[PDB]
């Protein structure tokens, strides 16, 4: 909703298990909206007493490894799970299918305010990486690097470039620092152009069906392959409405009695993992959030992509 | 009722050994004993178009572009020692015998009635023909392939190994005794004898043949060739490899195989081309073509048939295609 | 652009391996490509390849992959008649032009 | 449990049984022919449509092989430059009168062969018609190669009856052509049990042999040899 | 029916030696039996930026870090000794004949119409010309390619072995026989005869040519550049080495070869710069340029088919040609 004035690296972050199951139809890597949700978790623990806004995050995904494993005779996979505590009578509990993934990911945060004037760019970063080293980032922890050869400090780098060249150089450095690792990005006018394309080819057509066909493997009789111009993940788009807004109280067994409750879904979104150098600037990497609370819509996306 | 085996694989007789190449001087061969080998030297060659444009390449823009990119290669090469002229190639032969016996047969009966076959065309006449005509062969130095072509003066040798040591010497002039006529000499003759003796089962013969060719200082001799398994870049593109067993150039033992093998003079075809190689089917690589085609009934395979099935005995020229195609050996029969 | 990205991503992964692969004994090892296959041997060597990544610059090793790029084009004349080829040249060589200037400025 | 018979393959379990895991388990083995083929254990539970499917990629995989390794010559009919290809025919057996040949000039039509040295005729449209009606390869020719040549020779002397895996290949079931027991009995004019004495083997009674005339035209209904 | 086979392979005729190069002093070349040979040694070059720029690289900022930053080679280069104005340069040609005969055919109709129009064109107007031709290119060290080009005189022996004694002597003078003029001299007949008895199938020939280029004392010799495959570093990048056999600098034989079918005047270009090479399609790659275009139907391919196939003959000196483009060989047929 606003270009940052600053882009803080988060250098190599080694989540250990990470939630796996992103969404009611998706697995793999973790939604984005956890991490969006980190970087306001940080804005709301340590960005205000610097004086400093954290908005926008751009991912890199230095490593995955996904907790699964493959049972023989089947192409699917299957979840690696945790032996959960006997229940009070000695007896094995109800299991609830959970994933786990161990991530290694870089984060580009969006700093904004007067305090990246009040105090030196390598002192904020340092407060917001050791703020961020005892959290959770989709509810694995942050392995924060101990007793290794050669640790990793963030490098703010103002966005508010003297020269155009020098800009270009800063932001061409900053890529070459997330460099084993791809910029998870939002395809929402792809996903929509495909749509029509669809929609061209077979009238009603849903977004599912044009969500589903840039995933798929399409295989075309003359035995080719139909490509795709990227990755092409299917992500969680953000919620939409499934109530109206309750009041803070009314909702039983809310999470707190003074933040209103609106039952949700879940939407879904096409997202493209691309090589961070095919992007013009580093900020339009940064997912932001975007609530418009009177539809629903609670989304997350990258604007200001291209 | 008599039908073919359906494995009919047969041992080759005859065998040679790997040629190698060495290089020296004429009138040094009577002590070639210590000669520097061949060795697969390697040279760079630009080349320009020279093959066939099919319509496309044939416009003057096109073709110039293509001879501004020359096709740089890499090519194996064999040439002699600037002081070298005489190309040397030794190869053993071992003739076996009992080339009636298959090495499989499905059907005893049809191995039973093979061998009176082969019996009574050696009761007929023995391996006396085949034996003359190997031995042609191997007095004429038709396996320098084409170190033979443009040789002034090529001189074979043939010895008789029998415990190690030499137990009779042949010397021979490969350019008298030509690769078209099948003519008689004396000590052919005892060459002949002592492949017949080799073929028929009396004894054991081992030849050490070696050969000299008058080629040139510092000429390029022709090994075989190899297979080129065209994986590296385009410019060194290695489009021609030849052979060397350590460090040293030789032929193909089944090329010289193939070359005592063209005594085949009995094809239905004139002779103006000469002897092919005892082939079934008759077939010549360089030709393109298959002399004794199935069609005009001369194959080696329906002779066969009729002599052995149906009786049907041919004339003894055809014979003598039969008894040198089981020499020669193969996987007969149906697969 | 696809294909020069995961080159660029082959050498990511390069920043993973060891500090001084480069300086290891053999006959061939791709010595020309060595000046951007391992970045971190400049900090094995304080004067004796140090200093020569920087002087060099080392930018025309895409080119050479440019090369392996040309192994990646069909065998027809019909483009090379055509302006097919014209246009597999220009782009060709400005997404080389992009990564030649990717791998110029690896020295800061 | 027992071999399943798809096309001319066999899947035999073997008899012995074993206990994967806390499974029941049995090598099944495909056996095209005497020769086996791709070997899997296979879980006893495992049903067999389940077993079938599951060789089913090697039976694919075969049947792919075999269509490639008989596929039929192709000679193109060019222009007397030679480069553009105007026709091509899918030929059963190559003429008996094409040798090293290039088109020319002189003639506007040129029949060539598909390899590297290339040999033809020059040959006008009639005999070009006439050439391809008499040896054009019929759609499924590639079974052929896998027919031994006694079974396949036109002269009755030659001629070598078909076993009951050689009949088996092109008859019912999952074969190479499609077709169904019933639908070879009537393309043969005959009812289905008369032909289901032809394809079942074992013992000699209910084992009558096909004719000559009767597997040729067979051969010749189903598009395998014969068929122009 | 009478079409052109598939393929046409063509050994080719006046093979050559590999020419090494060795170093001496002028009027001792009667004693130059045992002189030094020419050996290619190392020698470091650093350069300064000297390309044509492409309007991005002419910022005088960016040229200052070029220049600043010399490019480094380590490149093979052959100088004489500084006791050694003359270069002396040996090779042999073998001359064999059965031009008109391929080593590899398709059809054999068309190779027999093929031997005949060649047969035919042997008896009205036989190896003479291409002969004389193939005398002056042997006259001339056009072999010595960059190598005579600045040299103050040219020698050329050129001797007939014939038992591996010499038979008969040329003695020559390459600057009086130019790189151009086609003309006639009674010791370039005689060496024209010798090549036509060669062609022609009469007799065997084989030629020692030896040349002597006063070129300078310690000067730079130019022998054939090999490959360079690249794998090693930027400094010592090894940017040019030059071909040598044992330790002895060299010329390719496929070179002599090229200098010996620079005989072809008759292309529909204008004739002013001189003769150019015996091929398909004219093409010289210093020009960059084909003469003999096919949209001019005076190529190699086009006049060999009106000439076999339609039977329409060529001009005397375009047969002339395609004759020598079979002697030359090629791998003629489709490609």
């Amino acid at each position: 909703v606003t270009d940052p004035e600053a882009l803080l690296l988060l250098p190599r972050l080694s989540i250990q298990n990470a939630n796996a199951i992103s969404s009611p139809l998706t697995w793999g890597f973790p939604s984005p909206g956890a991490f969006t949700g980190f970087v306001h978790a940080l804005q709301r623990r340590v960005g205000i007493s610097l004086d400093i806004e954290l908005d926008g995050v751009g991912i890199v995904c230095h490593r995955f490894e996904a907790q699964i494993s493959q049972p023989a005779g089947k192409r699917t996979k299957v979840f690696n799970l945790t032996r959960n505590p006997l229940n009070r009578d000695g007896s094995t509990a109800a299991i609830v299918e959970e994933g786990r993934a161990h991530l290694e990911v870089s984060l580009l945060l969006g700093v904004h305010g007067d305090g990246l004037d009040d105090h030196p760019a390598q002192e904020i970063a340092r407060q917001v990486q050791e703020q961020a080293g005892a959290m959770r980032l989709a509810g694995g922890s942050i392995l924060p690097w101990c007793n290794e050869r050669f640790p990793a400090p963030n490098a703010e780098l103002l966005m508010l470039g003297g020269s155009d060249e020098q800009r270009r150089k800063n932001q061409r450095r900053l890529t070459r620092r997330l460099l084993p690792g791809f910029a998870l990005v939002s395809r929402e006018a792809l996903l929509q152009q495909h749509l029509e394309t669809l929609r061209t080819t077979l009238p009603e057509a849903t977004t599912l069906d044009a969500l589903l066909d840039l995933c798929r493997i399409n295989f075309e009789p003359p035995w080719q392959v139909r490509d795709k111009p990227g990755w092409l993940v299917p992500i969680p788009a953000g919620y939409n409405a499934l109530s109206p807004l309750y009041l803070p109280g009314e909702v039983r067994n809310a999470r707190d009695r003074e933040t209103p409750l609106r039952f949700v879904e879940n939407l879904f979104g096409l997202g493209e993992w691309l090589s961070p150098h095919r992007v013009a600037a580093l900020s339009d990497l940064l997912w932001y959030h975007h609530a418009e609370p009177d539809k629903g819509l609670y989304r997350w996306s990258t604007p200001r992509f291209v | 009722i008599l039908s073919t085996a359906s494995v009919l694989a047969f041992e080759r007789k005859l065998d040679p050994s790997d040629a190698l190449m060495s290089a020296g001087a004429w009138a040094q061969r009577d002590a070639s004993q210590e000669w520097p080998a061949v060795t697969v030297r390697e040279k760079s060659v630009r080349g320009t178009i020279s093959n066939r444009l099919k319509t496309k390449d044939r416009d003057p823009a096109k073709l110039d572009a293509s001879i501004q990119s020359p096709n740089l290669q890499t090519v194996d090469v064999a040439n002699l020692p600037s002081d070298a002229d005489t190309l040397k190639v030794r190869f053993t032969l071992r003739v076996l015998g009992g080339a009636g016996t298959p090495s499989a047969c499905n059907d005893a009966a049809y191995r039973d009635k093979l061998l009176q076959t082969v019996a009574t065309y050696v009761n007929d006449q023995g391996f006396a023909e085949l034996a003359r005509r190997y031995a042609h062969n191997l007095a004429n130095a038709r396996f320098l392939w084409r170190n033979r072509v443009g040789a002034e003066a090529v001189e074979v040798r043939i010895n008789h190994i029998r415990q190690g040591e030499v137990a009779r010497a042949w010397r021979f002039d490969a350019l008298a005794i030509g690769l078209r006529d099948f003519k008689a000499d004396a000590e052919l003759d005892a060459l002949a004898e002592l492949i017949a003796s080799g073929l028929s089962g009396s004894g054991h013969v081992l030849l050490e043949v070696v050969a000299f060719a008058r080629i040139g200082d510092g000429q390029e001799v022709f090994p075989s060739q190899e297979l080129i398994l065209d994986k590296g870049d385009k410019k060194g593109q290695k489009s021609k490899t030849l052979y060397s067993v350590r460090d040293a150039a030789a032929i193909h033992s089944q090329k010289i195989g193939n070359a005592l093998r063209t005594i085949d003079t009995w094809y239905p075809d004139e002779d103006g081309l000469g002897p092919i190689a005892v082939e079934p089917y008759g077939s010549v690589t360089s030709q393109g073509k298959a002399y004794r085609q199935p069609k005009q009934k001369l194959d080696f395979y329906t002779l066969l048939d009729n002599w052995v099935l149906r009786d049907e005995a041919p004339a003894v020229e055809q014979q003598h295609y039969v008894i040198a195609n089981l020499i020669r050996g193969g996987v007969f029969g149906e697969a | 652009a696809q294909i020069c990205d995961e080159a660029l991503q082959y050498a990511a992964r390069l920043r993973e391996l060891e500090p001084g692969w480069s300086a290891t004994p053999g006959c061939q090892l791709h010595d020309a490509e060595q000046l951007w296959l391992d970045p971190l041997r400049a900090q094995t060597d304080e004067t004796f390849l140090q200093r020569r990544l920087r002087g060099d610059w080392p930018a025309e090793v895409g080119n050479r992959f440019a090369n392996w790029l040309n192994r990646a084009v069909s065998s027809d004349s019909q483009i090379l008649g055509s302006p097919e080829a014209a246009q597999w040249s220009q782009e060709l060589s400005k997404e080389l032009t992009m990564f030649k200037e990717i791998l110029e400025d690896e020295r800061d | 449990m027992n071999a399943i018979h798809i096309g001319p393959f066999s899947i035999t379990p073997a008899a012995r049984g074993l206990h994967y895991g806390g499974l029941p388990h049995h090598q099944w083995t495909l056996y095209y022919g005497p020769r086996e083929m791709a070997i899997k254990t296979l879980p006893d539970s495992y049903t067999s449509s389940e077993v079938r499917d599951e060789f089913s990629d090697i039976i694919a995989e075969f049947v792919i092989d075999a269509r490639h390794r008989y596929a039929p010559d192709v000679l193109e009919l060019v222009n007397s430059d030679g480069d553009a290809v105007l026709a091509r025919v899918a030929v059963s057996r190559l003429p008996e009168a094409l040798s090293g040949c290039i088109p020319d000039d002189r003639f506007p039509y040129w029949l060539l062969t598909a390899s590297r040295p290339r040999l033809g005729l020059p040959v006008t449209l009639n005999e070009y018609t006439a050439l391809a009606v008499e040896l054009s390869a019929p759609p499924l020719a590639w079974i052929t190669g896998l027919l031994p040549g006694e079974v396949l020779t036109h002269d009755a002397e030659e001629w070598r009856p078909p076993t009951s895996w050689e009949l088996r290949h092109v008859v019912g079931e999952g074969s190479f052509t499609g077709v169904s027991g019933a639908a070879a009995a009537a393309l043969l004019g005959m009812s289905a049990t008369n032909f289901r004495k032809y394809t079942a083997g074992d013992s000699a009674a209910n084992r009558q042999k096909i004719s000559f005339a009767a597997w040729h035209y067979l051969l010749d209904r189903l598009g395998v040899k014969r068929a122009s």
